[PDB]
């Protein structure tokens, strides 16, 4: 799809599950691919802040 | 130079020993050690 | 350049996508590939490389 | 590939001492009868225990659907023998083995299989056709069939890049050293936990972690143990669906040995239940007995038995007859006491057995050597 806000945010739900169930590495992995596909696109301020 | 002479006179091992230590014993099964401490 | 002196002029083309296909299974001989790659899809991905 | 195989066996090894409750293993087994024309297994069972009856006339009707599938195996045959292809005839008849795999053990077994192999137009399709011999060796306990394909596979057909293949194959052999009751090679070769996909052998990459936790503590270091299964990422998702795998496993790393001791019987239960881990049951849990008085020992020269009796189960003399008999082993390496009831200690290896350390090497070494001269002095 072309709704890169809405993958930007599931990308974050992922990396919040993954450091929940405690695999750190894949957390990061769903964290930098979050930060790659947002930086191309207009971040909102709720999405840029809790990116960060 | 065959003696001979006496004639007349893991897969299936290694764990033979630690076996044979506790084949009489065990009969607890690990479970029943439980239940004594239990009553203890 | 003058014949003579050198005989051949050999030009070495930019690889085209079999050849880029072939220099990719050779680079990619040591690497732990997972089942499902595509080493032809990815020599098409890249077009005009250096090689 | 093949999917419910290994479930069948695992249920039948369960069916050894609890067959009271049918419905639990024979009622699936029954299902597994009735799905792939498993005739020779059905045979197998009724020999073992269950007469079957009126439930066989309808399994020989199956057992004409499998004549059925025989004549399949004849049609396919002679048309791709009639066809100028070659191997089109070994692909019919690989995958006819397959369903008599199903079948009969013997019947999918031997040539079947073997005559599909002889011909090797690739040498991919020569390593599945090994996996398949090396799973029905697997599940029917085959050491020597597990052998030839394990020899077969590791010799020759790894070589060239199947990066998956090698990958499943570690599975195949790790499983075979947990059947053995050699535990460390198999923690080992289970170090793929990233990778297992999700081999049929396998129920689930959740079984495969009970397995590589279970069988890695007991051969694992402490060191080895918060690197590779304390600190594992993969891991530990898997054990946060098990919450007695977590207790176990972290127990032991916590030294919470009051919890552990509780959680080793439960894992008893599982490993006699369990195929491919009954074997083994009594040591492994007696290993993890020795493995745990060493650890809490090796902190104190002088331990009171009844410090130990709080940090384990309550009754002192069953801690002192299990630190008995380990002692006597030569496990626990510690001098037990009476009256004064304090556990000491044992000789550091670097301290002064350094000097037993060469000696130990030196006998078998300085043997040779005596044997060796007479030789060539004649």
């Amino acid at each position: 799809m072309d709704d890169k806000a809405l993958l930007v945010e599931v990308q974050l739900l992922e990396s919040k599950t993954y450091h929940a169930l405690s695999n750190l590495p894949k957390a990061r992995a769903a964290l930098t691919s979050a930060r790659t596909t947002a930086n191309a696109i207009y971040c909102p301020p709720k999405l840029q802040a809790t990116l960060d | 130079m065959s003696e001979k002479k006496q004639p007349v006179d893991e897969d299936n091992w290694d764990d033979d020993n630690v076996e044979d230590d506790f084949s009489n014993q065990l009969r607890a099964e690990l479970e029943k050690h439980g239940y004594k401490m239990e009553t203890s | 350049l003058r014949p003579g002196r050198i005989d051949r002029k050999i030009e070495f083309p930019p690889p085209n996508e079999e050849a880029r296909l072939d220099i990719l299974k050779i680079h990619s001989r040591k690497m732990n590939l997972t089942r499902g790659i595509n080493l032809r899809k990815i020599a098409e991905l890249m077009p005009g490389a250096s090689g | 590939p093949k999917n419910p195989d290994l479930r069948i066996a695992q249920l039948r090894f369960l069916l050894s001492l609890p067959e009271h409750r049918g419905d639990a293993a024979v009622r699936d087994e029954l299902m597994a009868a009735v799905r792939d024309n498993n005739m020779a297994p059905y045979y197998e069972a009724l020999c073992k225990s269950l007469d079957w009856q009126i439930d066989v006339d309808l399994l020989n009707k199956m057992k004409k659907a499998n004549e059925d599938e025989l004549k399949r195996l004849d049609e396919e045959l002679e048309d791709a023998e009639k066809n100028l292809g070659e191997s089109e005839i070994r692909d019919a008849m690989m995958a006819k083995a397959e369903y008599l795999c199903r079948i009969g053990d013997k019947e999918g077994a031997l040539t079947a299989f073997r005559k599909t192999y002889d011909k090797t137009v690739a040498l991919g399709h020569r390593l599945d056709i090994v996996f398949y011999l090396l799973r029905i060796g697997l599940f029917y306990m085959d050491n020597d069939l597990i052998t030839r394909n394990t020899e077969k596979a590791k010799s020759l057909i790894e070589e060239g890049g199947d990066w998956d293949r090698r990958n499943r194959l570690k599975v195949y052999q790790g499983l075979y050293c947990v059947a053995i009751r050699d535990f460390k090679q198999a923690a080992e070769l289970f170090l793929d936990t990233v990778s297992t996909f999700t081999s049929y052998e396998l129920m689930d990459y959740k079984t495969f972690v009970t397995y590589t936790v279970y069988v890695s503590m007991i051969a694992l270091e402490r060191p080895d143990l918060r690197e590779k299964v304390i600190k594992g990422a993969e891991i530990l998702e898997v054990l946060h669906s098990l919450p007695a795998v977590r207790q176990y496993l972290f127990s032991l790393y916590e030294c919470r040995y009051s919890v552990f001791f509780q959680s080793l019987a439960v894992v008893e239960q599982e490993m006699k239940k369990d195929w491919l881990f009954a074997p083994h049951y009594r040591y492994y849990v007696r290993e993890m007995r020795i493995h745990a008085y060493s650890q809490l020992l090796e902190s104190y020269r002088s331990l009171t038995l009844g410090y130990m009796a709080e940090a384990f189960g309550v009754g002192v003399e069953f801690i002192d007859q299990e630190l008995s008999r380990f002692i006597a082993a030569g496990r626990l390496h510690c001098k037990i006491d009476k009256v004064n009831e304090i556990v000491e200690t044992n000789r550091p290896d670097s301290k002064n057995w350094q000097y037993q350390e060469t000696i130990k090497k030196g006998d078998l070494l300085l043997n040779r050597v005596q044997k060796l001269s007479r030789v060539i002095n004649m």
